[PDB]
């Protein structure tokens, strides 16, 4: 059993490994900019119910009960 | 459309008899005789013979990982094994580059909702897509 | 110089501003001004002509 | 034959018919390299420069490098 | 210069932005407009590396008119 | 009174102008051609000669005809 | 002059020779970028610039 | 990480010396002695097999087409090939659902701009997606 | 030469030519959509630059030049 | 004063003395036949060789209307 | 000051223009049928063989012309 | 601003433009005839048969202008 002359298998080995490697960082990078999208929308709608509450509490005033 | 095919199936019989390659010739009339398929053989052999290669594939794996850690390898370095790992790291690179696309399912990175160009994906103009 | 130039005018016309934005925002400009290159004479003119009641930004947008 | 503009030298012949027929071939003196030689493909034994190296994968590691310069920025961006 | 920077814009404009239509059902059009600037293409490359040539057999035929129109030859005797 | 006029679709006119200078290449070319075939039929053996000046000819009249084309694409392009 | 020299018959045999193994990786790289613009340029994620019509090379000339 | 490393091409060794095959055996011990890999020499032999029978495929398909269209294919029709004809029109009717789905760039059909579902791609989440 | 026991070559071409006209009818679906966001858009910019000319008309009325 | 103006049908002018250009490319291919059938009844032996480069001089000309064409069409899309 | 300008019969002066790219086409026809004429009165023997090149002149011929026509079609209707 | 013009008169230069064509095909003409009577004078023995050819010809190149005709009274009628 003479040593390799070809290193083929660790060669596509090595190739998968960078593929996930580049996988997981694609994935990464997509979770975080979801995360930011869905804490931007949450202060979209927190935003949202204060200028509603803010105009009921005019309209209120404006009543003057 | 009857004329075009008979001339391409022609010059694909001329080119499959201008071959000299003696087992090539042999199987084709072995499966003519016979009225089966050989390119269909070929390939059932070949996905029967890697089946039977796999822990095959696992052993040279092991045995080259060990060669390598070994330092042997470097030992008889020479420019064409430097040729080798020139084309080995930029398919690395590329297949790296790859993946992170696929990961992030787009060739250009997500914009922030804090980003000015946010502004651009509410102006799409198919927002389908 | 070409595409410095392009990122500059078109957002801010400082240096600063333009490094104000990020790599991504940098890297989508300058794939824009790829896509202008590769256009050129024969590409779609709403590249740079704003049609009317378009709601982008116009040329006074910085003045 | 031709590849692109460039077309294979062609050496003229030099003895005459009646010479000609006269010579007897001995293809057992012939280099391994030219056996069964053949003018429109004179190379179709001649050694690979580096073995396992086809032209398939060179043209492969081409587009490869290609890739790169066209996606290296996709990935990792620098800013002005 | 002028006609062949033009026509590589055109043909990298049509390569890049409409090489879909391999896949579509129009795809004969592409291919028929593929192989007509790909001829064009070559055609332009041998012409310009033709007359690139000839304009200085040209140049140089010109100042040796000129050195011609002024020679006067004597006759060995 | 001092009026300046800026004119922006005049720049399509001058460029057609220029594309015209091409019917007198075109033509030309013809008649070069028109000539070899008539010089061929009475001097079959010399087709080398007369070839081959028909291509150098093609060539100076081709050069003309590239003249007006780049005008017409800086008219056209600016 | 294009005299001579060694001519590959076909696309395996470019492999004959060193020279000719540059030339058909140059040829690669040549090819494939334009499938590289192709998937860049015509992505769906790409995005015009919101302030393209702030500024254009065509008013500068003008 | 090395005990199951050892553990992992142990097994291997054991699975590849276990099998019968008078071929694979000879194989894998002629690349061994001369310290080559087996798998990746079958794989070449298969893409030179696949390539030098490009034309015979071609000559087959017109003969197959012949066969068909002449009649006597159904002359001779069994339940086996109805059980053939069915899988290929299954392995048919999805492809073309697939090749729709590739075409339209989408797993559902895209929202016409009257529809009243733009509201939903106005209130996307994540508008980069 | 027997008769073909199998029709392995024209199956594969079936599922190529089903496949590619698969493609044709999503691509057609897509042309069509992409058609008509670019008219509803064309609209949509019309109806605005309508509305800013009755802003400017009413913005006229009001100088009562 | 300063004045800008910006006519939107100039480029039918600019399109139609583009297609002008033809005239040429037309009456060239002609002459090329004409001389064709000329040379071919003094050496019909030699039919062949001629077609052939009338045909080369038909291309060369049948480009020439293409370059005239393509600033027909470009002005008139643009 | 900006001004934009609309002029809706301006395709007519282009069509025209394109119609008159005919006069080439005509003139060349013209000549392939005089050629033919009097080579035909040089070599009869070969008259239906000289026909046949002339047919295919005017085939490529016409061809330049309807590209002219229909550039004014193009124009005419738009 | 924007300015949107009707011009009626613009049809009448058009269509003399058209008019211009059959300049070519009208010279076109004379020039079949012209070798025809040189055909005529070289081989009498087929005034006939040259007759026939010469009527084909101006068939073929009376076409044309009919084509740019039929654009005038498109054009002189719209
Ligand atoms: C967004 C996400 C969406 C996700 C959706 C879901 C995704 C999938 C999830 C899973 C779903 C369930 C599983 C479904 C599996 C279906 C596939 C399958 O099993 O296939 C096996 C099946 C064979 O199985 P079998 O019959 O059991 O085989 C028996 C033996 O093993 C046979 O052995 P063999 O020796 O034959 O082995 C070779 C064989 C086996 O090889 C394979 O296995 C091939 C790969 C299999 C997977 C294919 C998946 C396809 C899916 C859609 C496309 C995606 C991209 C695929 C890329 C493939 C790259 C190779 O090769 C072939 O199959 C050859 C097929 C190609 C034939 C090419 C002939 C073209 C002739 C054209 C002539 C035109 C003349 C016109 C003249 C007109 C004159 C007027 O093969 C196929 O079905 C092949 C389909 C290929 C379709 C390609 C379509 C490409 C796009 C259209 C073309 C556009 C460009 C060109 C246009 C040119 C102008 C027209
Ligand atoms: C022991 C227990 C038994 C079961 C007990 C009861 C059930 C218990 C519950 C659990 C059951 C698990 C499932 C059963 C086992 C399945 C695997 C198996 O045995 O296969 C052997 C089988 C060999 O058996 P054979 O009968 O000797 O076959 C002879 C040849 O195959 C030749 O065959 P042929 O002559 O018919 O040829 C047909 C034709 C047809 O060949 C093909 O068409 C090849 C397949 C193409 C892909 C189609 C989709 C495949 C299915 C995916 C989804 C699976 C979902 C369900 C999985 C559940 C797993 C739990 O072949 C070709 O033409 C060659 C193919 C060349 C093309 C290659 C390139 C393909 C490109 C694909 C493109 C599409 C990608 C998607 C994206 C596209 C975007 C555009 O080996 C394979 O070939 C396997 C390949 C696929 C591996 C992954 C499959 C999914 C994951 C399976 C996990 C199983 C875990 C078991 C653990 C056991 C621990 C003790
Ligand atoms: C005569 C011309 C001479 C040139 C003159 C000068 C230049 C003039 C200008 C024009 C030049 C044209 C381009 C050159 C020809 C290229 C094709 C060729 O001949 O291949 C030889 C070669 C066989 O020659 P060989 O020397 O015996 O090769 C040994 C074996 O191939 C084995 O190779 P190996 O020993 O190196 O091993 C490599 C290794 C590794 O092999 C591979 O990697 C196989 C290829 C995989 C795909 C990678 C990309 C390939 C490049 C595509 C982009 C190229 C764009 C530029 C094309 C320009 C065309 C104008 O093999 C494997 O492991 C086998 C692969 C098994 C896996 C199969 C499944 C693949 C799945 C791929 C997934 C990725 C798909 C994309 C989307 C992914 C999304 C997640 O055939 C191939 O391998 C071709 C396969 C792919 C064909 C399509 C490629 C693009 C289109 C080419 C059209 C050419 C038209 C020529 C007309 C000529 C009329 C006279
Ligand atoms: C949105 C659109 C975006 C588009 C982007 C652009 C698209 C591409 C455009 C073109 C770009 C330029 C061209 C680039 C070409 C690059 C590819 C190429 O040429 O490859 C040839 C190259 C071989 O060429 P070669 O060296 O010349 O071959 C010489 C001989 O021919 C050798 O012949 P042979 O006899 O060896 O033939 C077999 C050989 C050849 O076969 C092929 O050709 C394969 C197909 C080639 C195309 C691959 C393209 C990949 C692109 C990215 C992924 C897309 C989907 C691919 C689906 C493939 C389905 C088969 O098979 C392989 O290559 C095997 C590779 C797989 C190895 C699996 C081993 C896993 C061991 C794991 C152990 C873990 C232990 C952990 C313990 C921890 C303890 C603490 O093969 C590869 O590079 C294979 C790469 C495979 C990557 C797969 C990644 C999958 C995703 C990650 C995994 C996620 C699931 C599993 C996770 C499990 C947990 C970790
Ligand atoms: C303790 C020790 C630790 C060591 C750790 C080591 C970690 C190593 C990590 C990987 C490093 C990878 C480095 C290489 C890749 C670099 C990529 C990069 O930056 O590219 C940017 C640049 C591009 O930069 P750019 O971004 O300016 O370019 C973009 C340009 N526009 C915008 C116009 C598109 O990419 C390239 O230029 C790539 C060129 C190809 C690279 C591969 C070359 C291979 C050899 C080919 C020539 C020889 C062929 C011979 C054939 C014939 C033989 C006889
Ligand atoms: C005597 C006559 C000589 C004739 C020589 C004939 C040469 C034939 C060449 C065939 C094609 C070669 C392709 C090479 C591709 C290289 C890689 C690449 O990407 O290039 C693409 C380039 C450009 O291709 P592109 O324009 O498609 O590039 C696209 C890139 N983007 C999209 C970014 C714009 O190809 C060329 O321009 C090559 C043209 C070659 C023309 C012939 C030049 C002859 C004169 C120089 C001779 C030099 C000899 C020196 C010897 C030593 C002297 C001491
Ligand atoms: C044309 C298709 C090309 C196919 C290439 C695929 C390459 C993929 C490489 C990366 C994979 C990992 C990605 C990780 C992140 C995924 C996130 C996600 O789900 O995103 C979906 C994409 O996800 C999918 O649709 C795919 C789901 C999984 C598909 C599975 C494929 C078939 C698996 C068969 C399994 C059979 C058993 C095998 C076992 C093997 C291992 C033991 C897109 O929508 P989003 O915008 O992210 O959010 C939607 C919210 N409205
Ligand atoms: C994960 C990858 C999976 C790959 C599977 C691919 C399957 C594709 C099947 C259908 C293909 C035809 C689709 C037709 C419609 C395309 C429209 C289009 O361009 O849309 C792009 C998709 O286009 C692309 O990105 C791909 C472009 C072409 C890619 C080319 C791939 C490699 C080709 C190599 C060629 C080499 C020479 C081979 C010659 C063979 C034939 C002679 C997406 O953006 P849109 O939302 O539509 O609009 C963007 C506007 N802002």
């Amino acid at each position: 059993k003479a040593a390799p002359k070809t290193l083929h298998q660790v060669r596509n080995v090595a190739y998968f490994f960078a593929a996930w490697l580049g996988v997981q960082k694609g994935y990464i990078e997509k979770s975080a900019n979801d995360r930011l999208w869905v804490e931007h929308q949450r202060k979209v709608r927190q935003q949202n119910v204060e200028r509603q509450q803010a105009l009921d509490s005019i309209k209120l005033m404006q009543q003057g009960v | 459309l009857c004329n075009a095919a008979s001339k391409v199936q022609a010059r694909s019989a001329k080119k499959l008899a201008a071959l000299t390659d003696a087992g090539i010739q042999k199987t084709i009339s072995e499966h003519n005789a016979n009225g089966t398929d050989a390119a269909v053989s070929s390939t059932k052999r070949y996905l029967a013979e890697q089946r039977q290669l796999f822990h095959y594939r696992v052993v040279r794996f092991f045995d080259e990982c060990h060669y390598i850690i070994s330092g042997e390898y470097f030992a008889q370095y020479t420019k064409v094994n430097l040729i080798w790992d020139l084309r080995f790291l930029t398919k690395l690179v590329v297949l790296f580059l790859i993946g992170t696309v696929l990961g992030r399912q787009s060739i250009f990175p997500p914009i922030d909702p804090d980003s000015p160009l946010v502004e651009a994906l509410v102006t799409k103009v198919n927002p389908n897509y | 110089d070409h595409v410095e130039k392009a990122m500059i005018m078109r957002w801010g016309g400082t240096l600063e501003d333009v490094r104000k934005l990020s790599a991504k925002d940098q890297l989508r400009v300058r794939c824009f001004t790829d896509i202008e290159k590769l256009y050129s004479a024969y590409g779609p003119k709403d590249t740079y002509l704003q049609p009317p009641g378009d709601t982008l930004p116009g040329k006074d947008f910085y003045r | 034959y031709n590849m692109l503009v460039f077309r294979d030298p062609k050496r003229r012949p030099q003895l005459s018919e009646e010479e000609r027929a006269k010579v007897v071939v001995n293809q057992a003196e012939w280099p391994e390299e030219f056996k069964d030689f053949d003018p429109d493909d004179p190379y179709k034994n001649s050694p690979e420069i580096i073995k396992g190296m086809s032209s398939w994968n060179l043209f492969l590691w081409g587009v490869e490098c290609a890739f790169i310069y066209q996606f290296y920025e996709l990935v990792f961006p620098k800013s002005i | 210069h002028f006609l062949l920077l033009m026509f590589f814009d055109f043909f990298y404009f049509i390569f890049v932005f409409f090489f879909y239509g391999v896949f579509c059902y129009w795809f004969i059009l592409f291919i028929f407009v593929f192989c007509f600037c790909l001829l064009f293409y070559v055609f332009l490359y041998l012409l310009d590396l033709f007359a690139a040539i000839l304009q200085l057999f040209i140049f140089c035929n010109m100042i040796l008119q000129l050195i011609m129109d002024f020679l006067l030859f004597l006759l060995f005797v | 009174s001092t009026v300046a006029i800026s004119v922006q679709g005049l720049h399509y006119v001058g460029t057609g102008l220029a594309a015209i200078a091409l019917a007198g290449v075109g033509l030309g070319i013809g008649t070069i051609f028109g000539n070899l075939l008539v010089a061929c039929a009475r001097q079959p053996n010399l087709t080398k000669m007369l070839f081959n000046y028909a291509i150098l000819g093609f060539a100076l009249t081709e050069a003309i005809g590239l003249f007006a084309l780049m005008l017409a694409f800086l008219m056209l392009f600016s | 002059m294009l005299l001579g020299g060694f001519v590959p018959r076909r696309f395996s045999q470019f492999n004959r020779d060193p020279c000719w193994m540059f030339f058909i990786f140059s040829v690669g790289f040549w090819l494939g970028e334009y499938p590289a613009m192709m998937i860049k340029y015509n992505a769906r994620d790409l995005v015009y610039d919101p302030h393209r019509y702030v500024w254009s090379h065509h008013d500068d000339h003008h």
